């Protein structure tokens, strides 16, 4: 069902074509010029066939109608290889238009709204769905405007010479879809009965082939082949169900072709003989005019053959349109861009009051938050999950848009311009990427241009430097899943060493040395709490202990700062900073 | 062309159906043709003859022809297409057996350096691609190189200087233009694969570390990078469509040539006669009509790469070696399992750390062994050596005192039963994926089973037989839990291997199927790998495990008596 959707759907699509309309305008005007081609190598022909057969011309005099013929056939080259460069043009157009929009509109979004779907979901959008529309914009949107455009000059070109031949190949023109339309009556019905099976057994292969760990460690892998044979046997035969009624539905417009061409045959070579005589103006009629009829009846069902062929590709773009419209139609509340400058590279004072966290689709991610931390003072939050501690350290870092007032040194985050805010910010957050090539790359992020001395001493700070040697191409050795796979410590004192190697006036923290080994743990810990003296630095951390030394203490709950206090005020005095301290750790 | 050979051994089975689908292309196609080439005789005769002579001219059997003709084109196209597809169809239930055979034995090792996300996507495309290759490559070349030779043979009677002029062009063209153009298209080829997973994999680390990037200021500078490769990638797909382009405009070419060879050549006689007539037409109009053989020829160039690609691409993941061997020494599964390890070493493929270093434990029978660690300590590639995955390079794994590598792959799986991390919800009923664990056990046995691991709502409305998967009933992560454990109590293994098995659950159901752990296999040897410390009093000999290594071990008293790591995990220091 839907049909309002689907009608949307290709509304979208056509929206989108403006893009390149100029490219869809010659492609429509090649398909007529490419008609009229055919039209000129039929005449050729069948006038010099005419006299060769008919009044025995020797070819040497037929000179003029061959240079022609020749000429119309080069001409109908060149439109054909136009005509496809000009369509792929149109539809390349589109992609690169909207593949720009998509990023745009993920970029503006940024990582808030990124991390929702996995990002092979944001690959298939941006790389598979696109690309799903090139055939509509290319193939089939032009071969639609030769799909009318042809037919209709052959019959506008054989009815002054016959208006017999030209109503063989008229007539057919609402019989083809009137037949479509009764064998898709019982197309659907099968259709239906085995769309929901099809569409189950679909996914089989796939699903036998995922989970391929489980069949072997049950010892199933054996008994899986004569599923996947008894899956493939029952997906045969449901799919031959649709397909006698599919190719019948195709074959009418070949059953019409040949029956056209048959009849064209008949109705000519007996009007030559004086069987009929009714088709001709009463002038006679001549051998040309049914060489012309002749050579045009396959021409006139041909392009709405290829149009069959093409007609998947309106199938696949609406899917990719379903898609494509609702991310580019969804609300998604940004962070607001300012134009403000921060004076100073000293550290930064953060305040705030009555702030309220919101979400991309416009959720409260925390409550009304109140506090101060001053200039070159380092807090730490803490909290259970999911109280909305990772969701303040994205807030200052204009990843997400907030209510209240938020200020930095007294001016507005939202005042605040992002590129300009971003260079005095410096983080560290759990899960931290590394999306440089290699590792060298990643931690000169900040500064690709820093010299040696600059890069050693970042890497001996964080303590990369001590297990260098265990990589294979030393500080250049390509890091990632693929190449050379860092352990959860390793990869971690990178992200602390590009994190460390630019003076920064805010530094934010959220569970660094969390989920690293004993090792790790006490050298990324070694780096960052001597790298948090030297700007306003906040810190999220589930570890209560050895807190001591930090300024201020937050608590939050529900979204909420609930209690500040310095460690050892917190910690006699009971609160909530209390029954955490006190609390069972659930998970390491 | 030499890659195509494992995968054209599966069309030697079913040939006579594929043999049938191309007999069927050659008279479909044939009547195409004999279809225009008689119907252009036709006229020239009828008109030559005229009015006077309308009794003299035998006109019955000539209208008896096309009539035959058009029949034989469109019930003949009809017929080619179901049976070209059902014998498709019934190759694609080969193609995907022998792919799924070849990637049994090497399913956990083979596949771990790629994305499985991506990579099991990619070989059902690939499985496909070489599907279609009778489709798309061989049923129009050798129906077309039959249908020329059938003509050329046809118009040898009428005229050889004629026959062999039309079908040598049209036979230079079969056996010269397809090769000419995949050779053309060879490199723009796998530019184009690799440009496109280059942009794929730019476009994931832009994605993914967009917070990264946004704040350390990359973030415009790696999507210059990112829309310079979209820029050579686009640019590769033009060069692809300029050949289709110029494939298409050579065939029509061509196709000119042999229609003006025809009127000039036949002008001149067709055979032995000068001013041949009738005769003209029947050339020419073969000669237009008998380029619908080469016009599926135009495209085969394009298809024929991919179908190489692809076969390439199965054959380089199917014909790796597996990772393990095992014995075929039809040992007796043992009733209780006692599991030793002894400086097991292990180090993956292409990495060069080794994620175990020297793990030694020892697990008696009838003994809840927990394995406590952090994310990455290494503890799911413990597990892999127990189910034999893998291979250690420097340990021994002795199962019963006796060494795991000397157990027949049928004894090892009903030997160790293991719940993964990962657990996998297949396609089929509630009660098939319940049997895969013991596939002997009755209705009433997967009944009970569900109703002792609380699943109780799973048996309501449409019982066993509802449909979890793809398209059906989908399970919640701790509903879900409980099947992968459901399938553990119906193998009955002695030797049972949890990965993580409350792992995203709230402490409700965490608490009742750790529960359910210890009430229900309480004599097996359990060893159970985990992040999270409750319910660890239970089990004896708690094992922590940092770095790839055993760090501190024993139960949960002496672990707190004295000060360390657990100490360290509970207090939360
Ligand atoms: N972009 C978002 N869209 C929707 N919900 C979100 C988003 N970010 C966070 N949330 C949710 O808002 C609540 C608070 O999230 P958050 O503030 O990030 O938690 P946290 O304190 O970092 N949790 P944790 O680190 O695990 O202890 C949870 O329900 C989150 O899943
Ligand atoms: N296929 C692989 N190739 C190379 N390294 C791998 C592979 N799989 C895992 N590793 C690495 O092996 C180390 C141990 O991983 P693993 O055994 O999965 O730990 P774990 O304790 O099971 N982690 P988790 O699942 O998060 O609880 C880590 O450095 C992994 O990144
Ligand atoms: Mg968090
Ligand atoms: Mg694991």
């Amino acid at each position: 069902m839907n049909k309002s959707r689907q009608k949307e759907l290709t509304r979208w699509l056509k929206q989108q074509s403006v893009i390149s309309q100029r490219w869809l305008n010659i492609s429509r005007l090649l398909g007529f010029v490419s008609g009229i081609l055919i039209i000129a190598q039929a005449w050729f022909m069948a006038r010099i066939l005419q006299h060769m057969i008919m009044e025995n011309i020797p070819r040497e005099a037929l000179l003029l109608p061959f240079t022609l013929l020749v000429l119309t056939f080069v001409l109908r080259a060149w439109v054909v290889w136009l005509r496809e460069r000009v369509g792929y043009h149109a539809g390349q157009h589109i992609r690169f238009a909207i593949r720009r929009q998509v990023l745009d509109r993920l970029q503006q979004a940024g990582p808030a709204w990124i991390q929702g779907k996995p990002a092979g979901s944001w690959a298939t959008l941006v790389l598979e769905q696109i690309d799903d529309m090139h055939d509509y914009y290319a193939r089939y949107l032009p071969q639609m405007a030769l799909a009318v455009s042809v037919p209709l000059l052959i019959v506008v070109a054989i009815f002054p010479s016959n208006w017999a031949a030209a109503l063989i190949l008229l007539g057919t023109a609402p019989l083809i879809p009137l037949f479509m339309a009764l064998v898709g009556m019982g197309a659907a019905d099968a259709n239906r009965r085995n769309f929901l099976a099809l569409a189950r057994l679909s996914g089989h292969f796939l699903d036998r082939l995922r989970g391929m760990e489980t069949l072997r460690i049950f010892g199933r892998g054996e008994a899986e082949i004569e599923s996947i044979r008894s899956a493939s046997e029952d997906f045969r035969q449901r799919t031959m169900e649709v397909l006698r009624l599919a190719f019948l539905s195709s074959g009418i417009l070949e059953f019409f072709t040949s029956l056209s061409i048959a009849l064209v045959a008949v109705y000519f070579g007996f009007s030559y003989l004086g069987e009929l005589d009714f088709g001709h103006y009463d002038t006679g009629v001549t051998l040309a005019a049914g060489f012309l009829a002749l050579i045009l009846a396959p021409e006139f069902f041909q392009p709405l053959r290829d149009l069959g062929t093409f007609y998947h590709a309106k199938a696949q773009a609406v899917g990719a349109a379903d898609s494509l419209k609702t991310f580019m139609e969804t609300p998604l509340a940004h962070p607001q861009r300012g134009e403000a400058e921060l004076a100073s590279t000293d550290p930064v004072t953060i305040e705030a009051e009555e702030l309220f966290i919101t979400s991309p689709e416009g959720k409260t991610l925390a409550g009304p938050l109140n506090f101060t931390l001053p200039a070159g003072q380092r807090a730490v939050l803490v909290g259970r999950s999911g109280s909305g501690k990772s969701s303040l350290l994205n807030a200052l870092s204009g990843f997400l848009s907030y209510q209240g007032s938020l200020r930095i040194n007294g001016i507005e985050l939202r005042d605040l311009s992002p590129e300009s805010w971003r260079k005095h910010l410096s983080w560290v957050g759990q899960n931290p990427q590394l999306p440089a090539a290699t590792l060298r790359d990643n931690v000169l992020l900040a500064r690709p241009d820093a010299s040696e001395q600059e890069l050693q001493a970042a890497l001996d700070n964080a303590w990369v430097s001590e297990f260098l040697p265990l990589l294979p191409q030393g500080v250049d050795t390509p890091v990632g899943d693929q190449a050379a796979r860092l352990s959860v410590g390793q990869a971690q004192r990178v992200a602390v060493a590009r994190a460390l190697l630019n003076p920064c006036s805010l530094l934010l923290l959220d569970e660094p040395a969390a989920s690293l080994d004993a090792h790790s743990e006490q050298r990324v810990m070694e780096a960052l709490n001597a790298a948090s003296l030297r700007q306003t630095t906040l810190m999220v951390t589930h570890q209560l202990e050895d807190l001591a030394d930090w300024d201020v203490i937050w608590v939050m709950q529900d979204g909420r700062i609930i209690e500040q206090g310095r460690y050892a005020e917190l910690s006699v005095a009971g609160g909530p900073f209390a029954t955490l301290l006190a609390h069972r750790q659930e998970e390491i | 062309m030499r890659a195509l050979l494992p995968y054209l051994a599966l069309y030697k089975r079913h040939k006579w159906m594929l043999s049938l689908g191309i007999v069927l292309a050659i008279v479909t196609l044939l009547a195409s043709i004999g279809l225009l080439t008689l119907s252009g005789w036709f006229l020239s005769a009828s008109a030559v003859a005229g009015v006077a002579g309308l009794y003299s001219f035998n006109y019955m059997l000539p209208a008896a022809g096309v009539r035959g003709a058009a029949i034989t084109r469109t019930a003949g196209r009809y017929f080619e297409r179901l049976v070209s597809h059902d014998a498709t169809f019934r190759v694609l239930q080969h193609l995907r057996i022998y792919t799924f055979s070849k990637l049994l034995p090497l399913s956990p090792a083979g596949l771990a350096r790629y994305r499985q996300g991506e990579l099991l996507n990619r070989v059902v495309a690939d499985v496909d691609t070489l599907d279609h290759l009778y489709l798309r490559v061989i049923s129009p070349l050798v129906g077309a190189f039959v249908v020329i030779m059938v003509v050329t043979i046809g118009l040898s009677f009428l005229d050889f200087t004629l026959a062999f002029t039309l079908g040598g062009i049209m036979l230079l063209t079969l056996f010269l233009m397809p090769p000419l153009f995949y050779r053309a298209g060879k490199s723009t080829g796998q530019n184009l694969t690799h440009l496109r997973g280059q942009y794929r994999q730019q476009l994931t680390a832009w994605l993914q570390g967009q917070a990264e990037l946004t704040i350390f200021g990359a973030s415009d500078r790696y999507r210059t990078q990112l829309e310079n490769t979209e820029i050579q990638w686009l640019e590769a797909q033009r060069r692809q469509s300029e050949l289709t382009a110029l494939s298409q405009a050579i065939m029509l070419l061509i196709g000119a040539l042999a229609v003006i060879l025809m009127l000039w050549m036949a002008s001149g006689g067709v055979g032995g006669n000068a001013q041949p007539g009738a005769l003209i037409a029947l050339f020419v109009f073969c000669a237009l009509a008998a380029f619908e053989a080469l016009a599926p020829v135009t495209g085969a160039f394009q298809h024929l790469g991919q179908v190489i690609a692809s076969a390439v691409r199965i054959s380089d993941l199917t014909d790796q070696k597996p990772e393990v061997t095992f014995p075929d020494t039809q040992t007796r599964v043992a009733d209780r399992v006692s599991l030793t390890l002894r400086d097991v070493q292990f180090t993956y493929p292409e990495q060069s750390q080794q994620a175990l270093k020297g793990i030694s434990l020892q697990v008696n029978a009838g003994e809840h062994i927990a394995i406590l660690g952090r994310t990455g300590c290494g503890k799911s590639t413990l597990l892999q050596q127990l189910t034999r995955a893998w291979d250690p390079q420097q340990g021994e794994i002795l199962l019963n005192d006796s060494p795991i590598a000397s157990l027949n792959e049928a004894a090892l799986r009903q030997t160790i039963s293991v719940v993964p991390q990962r657990v996998h919800l297949f396609s089929a009923t509630l009660r098939d994926n319940l049997l895969l664990a013991s596939p002997g056990s009755s209705d009433e046995a997967l009944s009970e089973i569900l109703r002792r691991v609380g699943l109780e709502k799973l048996l309501e409305d449409a019982g066993l037989n509802s449909w979890l998967g793809e398209g059906g009933r989908q399970l919640s992560g701790g509903e879900l839990r409980r099947l992968a454990i459901a399938r553990a109590l119906l193998h009955d293994a002695p030797l049972v291997l949890l990965d993580e098995p409350t792992e995203g659950l709230d402490a409700t159901t965490e608490s009742q199927i750790l529960e359910l752990l210890a009430e229900m296999m309480r004599e097996k040897t359990v060893l159970m790998v985990t992040h999270r410390l409750r319910g660890l009093s239970r089990f004896q000999q708690i094992i922590v495990m940092d770095n790839g290594q055993i760090i501190e071990q024993g139960t949960h008293a002496e672990l707190l008596a004295r000060q360390g790591r657990y100490y360290q995990f509970k207090q939360g220091l």
